[PDB]
This record gives structure tokens, sequence and C-alpha cells, in this order.
RNA sequence: UGGUUUCUCUUCAGAUCGCAUAAAUCUUUCGCCUUUUACUAAAGAUUUCCGUGGAGAGGAACAACUCUG
């Protein structure tokens, strides 16, 4: 997954669709830059490495096309990650005042989410072999994994939703579970994030209990889909929400003589050693560990320059981690400019990501879509 | 680029520098990591060949 | 995990094996020993699919 | 009265493919160069807070320092004006050298990591492969003179 | 097929011709500036000098030792 995102903007504003024909140019050359256009105006480039995105930029601004397009400093792309389980239940209103439907948030296990994650489970695939993988590994209830909803964002996002709370003949009144409405509710709210908007994952979305009307047609058939969709976004607001920052894999080669200098400087980006081991045959000795792609900006430029250019490392992508902190928490002044490792960053990574529209400036609006009642 | 060696007989070889044929960007030869795939069509023969 | 995962072949090759003896001075005693290690990880790292 | 190790050392901050980034880039090379002027003439306060630049939009988790610009200029100097590139990832060519002429030709150095177990297969009986190649007979000289 | 050297003179050099590297001039830039030359170094191209590379011409030393094939 391109983690990595750097926005690109011309220097003269009048040449705005050269950098247009431009960035349509390099995305068919990299298959893995995907050029897509924020909301506010801003054209991202989403990279994976630091020399991808050197690669990228290269042609662009000399040979795809011929204009000063300048590039800021680079910025990961986050998550939207229910932590905790579900505080309270929800209660939506279709705006033709008939539908009503309930949907609490609770996360998934680790296996789970990685099983998905990987394409192990096939919504494809029977019933009956999706309710063996569920009470084997989840180890859940037959009647929850005999009727689970859909999955995430274009069924291949960890957003399982359990629509089996509910009896299986309690309504059935336009669907009977998450098949029309609910289904692209599911499929649409977890894209666009309510904390962040960033993607959304880990998040199994447990219909309680709905409303439907008797008539579809003479009532709002297809207006329960953006009703859903703030249902939905309501339910990670209260579940106790956490950013999740994703991390890099890191594999540097290094002899015996510089070996603490490659744990001097994943200590200065807050990097865990997870296993340093000499390497049979060649003297130098490996040391893979982890780092978070936040700070991992220049992490092969730094170990080769403290450690007398005698090492060379690589960044791989893996799987993603809770940052610490909460976005909704507020008394948290941060710092303009030189920002603490203090754990208040998830209130500094959200109005960060207020570049973009939707998320913006003065975050706590999500009572606006989780009113009370 | 030793295959190509091996069937055209375009010797120009690794004398000072090196042959990298199969890196055709300016910047693949400037960098030396290569960022662009190349295909080679060739007659290699086998054993019999 | 990327070859085998889309079901195609697979051959490992050791190439720079030069470096084996000019480049490290190896005995060729233990030369094969670590020729050994070297296909007998890349068949335990094919042993996921 | 020499100093040559690797092609590594002076790979990232003193190789002559690496100055031309420092003076063409006007941004300076902890020890490397003297300080050389820049090219053109606008350096830099083209914009205080731009929409696009501004402080507050930016997770500054690690500053960029003048030895990140010079490594990858393209992604982190805006509009560069002929910029060199650099030759990226020396490879590891380093040698165990002899201490004494007193050891052999090819010898297993002390300073090399040496291979665990080398016992991973199970032929402490003959193989019944020997007995296949039994039938395969050998009176030739080796594929070398030895 | 048959010659290791050395010194003179006739071209093109687009190869780090130079694994290292000087000065002057021209067109633009900065700092001092008080008349000017001697000035500081950033960009580009024009000479001079320190030198060199293949290929025919003429002398000297064993060209005869017999070199490759």
């Amino acid at each position: 997954t391109s983690v990595i995102k750097i926005a690109v903007e011309p220097v003269n504003p009048s040449e705005l669709p050269k950098m247009l024909d431009g960035l349509r140019k390099v995305n068919k050359s990299y298959p893995s830059l995907t050029t897509k256009v924020e909301e506010s105006g801003e054209h991202v480039i989403l990279g994976t490495g630091e020399l991808y995105l050197d690669c990228v930029m290269h042609d662009l601004r000399k040979m795809y096309s011929e204009i000063d397009i300048k590039v800021a400093d680079p910025v990961v792309t986050f998550c939207e990650t229910v932590v905790e389980t579900s505080s309270l239940k929800c209660f939506a209103e279709t705006p033709n005042k008939k539908n009503k439907i309930t949907m609490i948030a609770e996360p998934l296990e680790k296996g789970l989410a990685e099983d998905i994650e990987n394409e192990v489970v096939q919504i494809t695939w029977n019933r009956k072999k999706l309710g063996e993988f569920f009470q084997t590994k989840y180890d859940w209830d037959l009647l929850a994994a005999r009727s689970i909803w859909a999955f995430g964002p274009d069924a291949t996002g960890p957003n399982i939703l359990v629509d089996d709370t509910l009896p299986s003949e309690v309504d059935k009144a336009l669907l009977g579970s998450v098949k029309d409405s609910i289904v692209q509710g599911f499929q649409w709210g977890t894209r666009e994030g309510p904390l962040c908007d960033e993607l959304i994952r880990n998040v199994k979305f447990k219909i309680l209990d709905a409303v439907v009307a008797q008539e579809p047609l003479h009532r709002g058939g297809g207006q329960i889909i953006p009703t859903a969709r703030r249902v939905v976004y309501s339910a990670f607001l209260m579940a106790t929400p956490r950013l999740m920052e994703p991390y890099y894999f890191v594999e540097v080669q290094a002899p015996a003589d510089c070996v603490s200098a490659v744990y001097t400087v994943l200590a200065r980006r807050r990097g865990h050693v997870t296993q340093d081991a000499p390497i049979p045959g060649s003297p130098l000795y490996t040391i893979k560990a982890f780092i978070p792609a936040i700070d991992s900006f220049g992490f092969e430029t730094d170990l080769r320059t403290h450690t007398q250019g005698q090492a060379f490392s690589l960044s791989v992508f893996h799987h993603w981690q809770i940052v610490p902190g909460d976005p909704l928490d507020k008394s948290i002044v941060i710092r303009p400019l030189e920002p603490q490792p203090a754990p208040h960053l998830a209130r500094e990574f959200m109005i960060k990501t207020r570049r973009r529209k939707g998320l913006s400036e003065d975050v706590s609006i999500s009572k606006f879509f989780d009113d009370p009642m | 680029d030793c295959l190509i060696e091996q069937t055209h007989p375009e010797i120009r070889k690794r004398y000072d520098q090196d042959l990298c044929y199969t890196d055709i960007l300016f910047t693949e030869q400037e960098r030396g990591v290569g960022i662009k795939s190349t295909p080679v069509t060739v007659v290699l023969p086998d054993t019999k060949g | 995990k990327h070859a085998v995962q889309e079901r195609l072949a697979v051959t490992v090759c050791i190439n720079k094996i030069d470096r084996l003896i000019l480049e490290l001075k190896l005995p060729p005693t233990d030369a094969y020993y670590k020729l050994r290690h070297i296909v007998d990880e890349v068949n335990g790292l094919i042993s996921m699919y | 009265l020499l100093t040559d190790l690797v092609d590594d050392n002076y790979f990232y901050l003193f190789d002559l493919k690496a100055f031309f980034t420092s003076k063409a880039l006007n941004m300076a090379i902890p020890g490397g160069p003297k300080f050389e002027p820049l090219v053109r003439d606008i350096n830099l306060q083209d914009e205080d807070w731009n929409e696009f630049n501004d402080i507050n939009k930016i997770i500054i988790r690690q500053p960029i320092r003048t030895e990140y610009k010079i490594a990858f200029p393209y992604l982190y100097n805006n509009l560069p004006h002929h910029v060199h590139l650099t030759w990226y990832h020396t490879p590891n060519v380093v040698f165990i050298k002899t201490e004494d002429p007193d050891l052999p030709a090819f010898y297993f150095d002390p300073l090399i990591n040496p291979i665990s177990h080398r016992h991973s297969v199970k032929s402490q009986e003959p193989l019944p492969d020997d007995d296949e190649e039994f039938e395969l007979p050998e009176f030739v000289e080796p594929f070398l003179k030895d």
C-alpha cells in the first residue's frame, strides 16, 4: 500500500492543466502512482518510498511535463479505527421519517483483521465456509456467523458489519438484513472517515435493530443509504476511536563495528529493534526492525550518514498499529512548530489532516451526526 | 547484459565501467538502481541448442 | 511470497559467485556448506504456499 | 600513505557528483564544500504563508536537514535547476584482508560469522541414490588438472 | 607474412583525448568602490600554454634475434 503521500502544485498558477496533464501521463507510467485529486483542490500523489517518489518527481518535472511544479514535504496516510467497543446505541433518521436503523461499533480480533486483509476469506464463498472460519479463528456464535453482513470498501477492507444481532424473521420488509440499504452504507461510509477522512479498518458494525417501511416505492428507497452512512459515521465517533499510523519494515545490513549506531538512529525515530543477528557467510550482521512511517523520512539517509557510510537500509510495507492519544480528545494544545513526543499526537495528526476538506478545524462536530435522543 | 554479449557480437563489456544495457532510462544510468523493467528477447541456445 | 501466490514457477540462481572466492577468500569445503545454507533457506522459504 | 578501503566512505557526502547538488540547490553539505554562492538570484522568501506551504498544515515529525535535500533533491527541493543526481547504494565490497602471511591461500578467517548447523539432511546411512548412481562409471581426469 | 628502438613532419582529435588542471579574452551577474589597473566568484563559450592519442614519409643502433600466425 502506497502509504506515503506528497502534494504537488505548479509554481505559476496559470499552468494548472499543464501539471494536470503531466500527472495523468505519470499515472500511466508507474503502476502504483495513484494520483488522487483531493477535495481541497490539492493534487496529491501516493507513493511507496523515498526513491519511488523521487523517481516519480524526476519524470514529471523533466520529461512528462515541462513546468516547475512545487512539491511539499510528504505525509503518511492515516487510518480510522475504533479501539474500544460502543458506548451507546445510535438512532438514525430517514428524511421520510419512517426508517431508523441502530448499529453499535465493536473492533475485531487480531487474527480476523489479518486474515481479511490477506484475502483469505471470500465474500463469494458459501455461507458454511464463512461459518467454519468464524467458528475456528474467531470462535463466535453460529447464529451470528450464519447471517454476517458485507465487508468494507470494495469487498476488501476489514469492516465486516454484523447484521445478525436482530433475529432473522424480525421485519423482512425491505431486505431483512444488510442487502440493499445497509450494504451500500457500509461500503461508502467506510471510505470517507469521520475522524480524519482516512480509511476505516477493523470495525465490526453490530446492527442491533432497524426500522423499515412497508412500501419502499412510496417511502424513501434510496434515502436510507445516506442515512446509514450518517449512522456508520456516528458509530465510529461513539466507540472511542484512534488513528492508526503505518509502519515500515527496515532491514539494515552493517558490520559489527557499526551496530549501536543503528540502534541509536532508530531510537531517535521511535523504532523498535525486532531481531539483530549475525548473518552467516558475510561478516556484516543483519538488523531487522520496525519504524513508523510518519517519522521514517530520511531514515535510510540517516542510517548511512551516522554509520560512516558502511550501512544500507530498505523500507518495506508493514501492517498498521494504533497511534497513541485520541483525535476526539480535548484539552491538548498542539504546538505549531517543533512538536512534542507527548501522547497528544492524535490531536496534532487530526489537525494536520485538516489541509483537505471534511475533517477541518473544530472536529468536535460529530454530534451533528450523532445527536442524542 | 552477459546474455546479450553471448548472443550479439557487440563487444562493449566491462573494460572500465559496466555495460548495463537493460536500464534504458537516463535516470537509471545516473542513480544506478533502475526504475523501469525492460523486456529482452534473444536466442539463448540450450545444451543441444 | 509474491511469486508463489500468483501460481507461477520458481527457479533460484546463485549469481555473483565470484565474491565467495575473490572477495571473501573462503575455503572450498566451507563454501559448499554455505551454498547449501542458501538452498535450504530458499526451499524453506518456498514452503509457505 | 593511502586511505583506500571501499568506494562507499566518500559516497553520500563527498562524491564529486554530490557537490553539484550542493551548488545548484545552494545548500552546503556540513563539511564538504566551502559555501559556494547560488547560481540564480532568487534565494528564498517568495511567499510567507501560502495555502500550499502553510506552517500549520505540516506534521514536522523530523526536520529535513541539508543532507536530506542533497540525496533526493527532486522530492524535497521546490523548483530545482540543473541538479546532477548521485549514485545510490554502493554495494558491500568489504574484503577480509590477511593479518599475517603464515595462514594459507584460502583460509576461513576468524572474523566471519560461521554456519551453525550444516547438518540439516539425514545421510548417516548411504543414500539409495548412491546405489542408483553406482552404475555411473568414471575414469577420466577431473575438470581441471589437479 | 618477416624490424625492437629513436628523432624529425602531415592530418583528425568528441575517449575522464588530462584517473590532474593554469592564464587571458568576450557576454551577463555580486561585493567593495574614490581615478584606473592589480581585484571576489557564479553561468556560458573563444584563444594561448603545460601535454597526449592512430597513420602514411626520411636517418641511427645486431636487424637480424627470426616475433605472431
